RNA sequence: GUAAGAAGCCCGGCUCGCUGGCGUGGAGCCGGGGUGGAAUGCGAGUGCCUAGUGGGCCACUUUUGGUAAGCAGAACUGGC
RNA sequence: UAUAGGGGCGAAAGACUAAUCGAACCAUCUAGUAGCUGGUUCCCUCCGAAGUUUCCCUCAGGAUAGCUGGCGCUCUCGCCC
RNA sequence: CGGCUACCCACCCGACCCGUCUUGAAACACGGACCAAGGAGUCUAACACGUGCGCGAGUCGGGGGCUCGCACGAAAGCCGCCGUGGCGCAAUGAAGGUGAAGGCCGGCGCGCUCGCCGGCCGAGGUGGGAUCCCGAGGCCUCUCCAGUCCGCCGAGGGGCACCACCGGCCCGUCUCGCCCGCCGCGCCGGGGAGGUGGAGCACGAGCGCACGUGUUAGGACCCGAAAGAUGGUGAACUAUG
RNA sequence: AGGCUAAAUACCGGCACGAGACCGAUAGUCAACAAGUACCGUAAGGGAAAGUUGAAAAGAACUUUGAAGAGAGAGUUCAA
């Protein structure tokens, strides 16, 4: 919207919002990231520290495809399966337990949080944190490794 | 041609000492065994070689 | 002139709500009338929070809206929120509590109606409590916004804990000079 | 092409344009910068206060409320 | 040139990008062309079904997508021999045949 | 094709009717209701103009 | 520069792996009791985004170099 | 008729090479770049400066701090303290 | 008769010709003879912040597909076993990798700067903190009695958001000591107490669209060079055979 | 270290075709018109200006001054 643009409002002022003394001409400092070490170090440092140098090993032909492991928390561990399932499976029937298979839900590694109630479940996954493993052992469930 | 298979296996009771046997340490033991498989074989070959 | 003091003519305030929502303007009219005709500072604060913006009305969560009622003294009071109350995927048990908010999400309304609670809007809140008796006025996590974690006196000079802007959080992006003592300096 | 080098004229006026501020608000002063042996005193004192203060302070509060 | 606290930007516009700007103004045009192509195929070619040959159940090679499943390319000659028909006879029946796919 | 607030749309997949911001929105009826006018100060209609 | 109070005084008790003749010292924690604590004026605190500026000059006074300058250079305040 | 541009030709002045020669002309790259001149288009209202710190092959410039504006938020007086 | 006014004239006072560079312009600083038309902060991508809307631990079809051949239809509508995918819900490490819940009660091993068994609570505490709750008390024309009535409050309590501090948890390193288990007892894994580094956790607030400002790269507010490269045209002037 | 092969893809040249929140004769292609035309340079090459009477010419018969250009009358037209 050029009618809401500032340019239509500044018609009449001589220097047009950029001063009579300073005279913004073309490029007074440089272009882009010019002078990262020489004369703009108080802006490259003090606003982006760490920008200059090498940091570690150089993994040639790295893919974001072998390290694929979406993590699931113990808060999210219940709601991968519906609440009707856990209620009608642990409504005082027997010592059975429903299986929450996170691989079908699309998650690989089960990590540990709070809020894991008394009703025990069996979790099938590829990786586990020992926090979540202790939480499942404390609530009385089981831990199954699949692949 | 998708046919997303639904293997349910829902109703089962928690069982015997597999629940006290399938702990976290199995993954770390398998990781250490995979990292130190061949070097132990080299040390066993050297133990058979050095008499 | 006359006044040797500096001129700060308009203080800070937003009187008219900048939103063009007709329903919000009707609620603004109703609670402005109640705020100037009831001497109820509850109606004063609810009128100011209706004047308040979209970002500064953060979404309440269902577990927080439970835990602020779980405190002793909030048995039959109604939780009033100027803002949205959303679902929480964490909790499993929901009490029989009463809600008075704007634009409660669908799963939250469904779980409150399954648990047996009563959701309202501000017109029924005004019909049930003009002075606002029996209400607990709640607010949400303003500082929990991701925008507020980039804000501080610096991004890195007394290490500052304040999250500099970068594309990809990982190796090779802003980790060498000023982030570790082996490459130059360390903050 | 010689220019003016350095001055502090029209500086205190710019300072007092915005009202020079004391930090003026530190209740429960910041604890970093204190002797680590004193920290090994105070943190262990705090966590054993969290552990073993219950029954003696409870009976003492009951006694002073009965005598008061 | 830089400013207050903002992200370091490196746009790839130093090369003469103004010549090669392919904007999809013919995107509904290609959509109507390809609709008429599929409809003309289904009319004039055969009472064979659209997307003619049958595709196999195929698992995706990764540690990422191997839980999922996919319509492959062809029926992997050992599989077609166990089914018991000739190769081009299968191709004319409507069986998609890939001689590369192992088992 | 759209539904009510009780059921979803049976033709569209995941659409519901939006929740209304005000349930009963007759502002004149609300301001003339006895529950509101029970809890008002007083109609103060004096002007109190400038005294020379 | 600092202080002119309720974030302050006073009393009673627990903890300490600090310290150590000593229930000695020192910090932390808990509970209780009393706000009328210099003058004048003022409603305050806080978060984000950003333009312009980055060539100055003059005057009372204190001053450096120069014989002096409508010369060059500093300090407080005011002005252009 | 032959020598055609960083080439020709010069009894040598860097002279001549189509009114242009210490590097011709025409077109393209090309709207080359410029911290450097000039200019920058309607009204009213409100607030309203700086020529200073530090750094830079920095001294006609820029970055940072300061001065400034805009957007709000948290509270408080409004009924012997 | 009245009449301000883009008509003219006179009179009194004030009044140097505009624009910019500049500390300073009416300047013996520069541009402007006059007039009409054209003429300078745009557009794309990216980012940040604020605002507005929809959905909200999710969000988005921008990529395709489906509708009968319709001017507006290059629109719009729908997909859901089209969510592949982008962003967010998890960070810390160079990496192998690891990866955020603790507290209380009772019994026991020497409650021993120490581990086990059963039950319970559950995102910890302190000081501030809008609002909210209980309520002493007194208040309505002449006698006790009452219910809403006119009508506030001493004092106390739970404490939103947010601020300060303490404490706890995760990851990488640092120091000190002890224990546990074996798909097989080893230069095997895991655990504990303190001190640090992190852009973390400590009940999550994001996604998409639009608008405003600012920055960056693109011709980038308009106009401006001495220069460099590529390919061709000239000895009809002149220089020389 | 020998070879063929349609599809989806690209198209600011060309042949016809349709539409436009675009410009409206100093704008839009250089060119709405005898436009790569007039014209310039030896040549490579450079390169314009220039639309509108009226509905229909019904474009003003005839008289008169002047050698004619040009007028004065008259006439056509809703209007010279
Ligand atoms: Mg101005
Ligand atoms: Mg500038
Ligand atoms: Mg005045
Ligand atoms: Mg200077
Ligand atoms: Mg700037
Ligand atoms: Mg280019
Ligand atoms: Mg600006
Ligand atoms: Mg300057
Ligand atoms: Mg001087
Ligand atoms: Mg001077
Ligand atoms: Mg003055
Ligand atoms: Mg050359
Ligand atoms: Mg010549
Ligand atoms: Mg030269
Ligand atoms: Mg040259
Ligand atoms: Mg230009
Ligand atoms: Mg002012
Ligand atoms: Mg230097
Ligand atoms: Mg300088
Ligand atoms: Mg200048
Ligand atoms: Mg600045
Ligand atoms: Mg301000
Ligand atoms: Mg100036
Ligand atoms: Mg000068
Ligand atoms: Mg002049
Ligand atoms: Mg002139
Ligand atoms: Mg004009
Ligand atoms: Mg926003
Ligand atoms: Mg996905
Ligand atoms: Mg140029
Ligand atoms: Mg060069
Ligand atoms: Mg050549
Ligand atoms: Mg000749
Ligand atoms: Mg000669
Ligand atoms: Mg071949
Ligand atoms: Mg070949
Ligand atoms: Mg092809
Ligand atoms: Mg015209
Ligand atoms: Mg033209
Ligand atoms: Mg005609
Ligand atoms: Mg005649
Ligand atoms: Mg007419």
């Amino acid at each position: 919207p050029s009618r809401l643009r500032k340019t239509r409002k500044l018609r009449g002022h001589v220097s047009h919002g950029h001063g009579r003394i300073g005279k913004h001409r073309k490029h007074p400092g440089g272009r882009g990231n010019a002078g990262g070490l020489h004369h703009h170090r108080i802006n490259f440092d003090k606003y982006h520290p760490g920008y200059f140098g090498k940091v570690g090993m150089k993994h040639y032909h790295l893919k974001r495809n072998q390290s694929f492991c979406p993590t699931v928390n113990l808060d999210k561990l219940w709601t991968l399966v519906s609440e009707q399932t856990r209620v009608n499976a642990a409504k005082n029937k027997t010592g059975a337990a429903p299986i929450i298979d996170v691989v079908r839900s699309g998650y690989y590694k089960v990590l540990g949080k709070g809020k894991l109630p008394k009703q025990p479940v069996i979790v099938k996954a590829k990786f586990f944190s020992r926090r979540a493993e202790e939480k499942i052992k404390s609530v009385g469930g089981a831990c199954v490794l699949v692949a | 041609p998708v046919r997303n298979v639904y293997k349910k296996e829902k109703a089962r009771v928690i069982t015997e000492e597999e629940k006290n046997f399938k702990a976290f340490a199995s993954l770390r033991m398998a990781r250490a065994n995979a990292r130190l498989f061949g070097i132990r074989a080299k040390r066993a070959k050297e133990a058979a070689e050095q008499d | 002139g006359v006044d040797i003091r500096h001129n700060k003519d308009r203080k800070v305030r937003r009187k008219e709500p900048k939103s063009q929502d007709i329903y919000l303007r009707l609620l603004v009219k109703l609670y402005r009338f109640l705020a100037r005709r009831t001497n109820s500072t509850f109606n004063q604060v609810v009128l100011k929070r209706l004047f308040m913006s979209r970002t500064n009305r953060p979404p309440l969560s269902l577990s927080r809206m439970i835990r602020k009622m779980k405190l002793p003294g909030r048995e039959n009071k109604t939780a009033v929120v100027v803002g949205t109350i959303t679902d929480d995927v964490r909790v499993q048990e929901v009490p029989k509590l009463k809600v008075c908010a704007l634009r409660v999400t669908s799963r939250a309304r469904s779980r409150i109606l399954r648990a047996g609670g009563k959701i309202l809007t501000f017109d029924q809140l005004a019909l049930d409590s003009p002075k606002g008796c029996g209400t607990v006025l709640l607010s949400g996590p303003r500082k929990g916004r991701e925008v507020y974690r980039h804000f501080g006196k610096a991004p890195g000079t007394p290490h500052s804990h304040t999250k500099p802007y970068v594309r990809s959080k990982g190796r090779k992006f802003e980790r060498a000079r000023g982030r570790r003592a082996s490459r130059g300096y360390k903050n | 092409a010689k220019s003016k080098n350095h001055t502090t004229h029209n500086q205190s006026r710019k300072w007092h344009r915005n009202g020079i501020k004391k930090p003026r608000s530190q209740r429960y002063e910041s604890l970093k910068g204190v002797d680590p042996k004193f920290l090994r005193n105070m943190r262990f004192a705090k966590k054993h206060n969290k552990k073993g203060l219950k029954k003696m302070q409870a009976n003492n509060a009951k006694a002073m409320s009965a005598r008061a | 040139a830089p400013s207050r606290n903002g992200m370091v930007l490196k746009p790839h516009f130093h090369k003469d990008w103004q010549r090669r700007v392919a904007t999809w103004f013919n995107q509904p045009a290609r959509k109507i062309r390809r609709r008429k192509a599929r409809q003309a195929k289904a009319r004039r070619i055969a009472p064979r079904p659209a997307s003619g040959p049958i595709r196999p159940i195929v698992r995706c090679p990764t540690v990422r997508y191997h839980t999922k499943v996919r319509a492959g390319r062809g029926f992997s000659l050992e599989e077609l021999r166990v089914a018991g028909i000739h190769k081009k006879v299968a191709r004319t029946i409507g069986i998609s045949v890939d001689p590369r796919r192992r088992n | 094709l759209y539904g009510t607030w009780r059921k979803a749309a049976s033709l569209k997949s995941n659409y519901n009717l939006p929740m209304h911001k005000m349930i009963n929105t007759d502002l004149s009826r609300i301001l003339k209701s006895p529950e509101i006018q029970r809890a008002l100060r007083a109609p103060r209609k004096k002007i109190h103009r400038r005294v020379l």
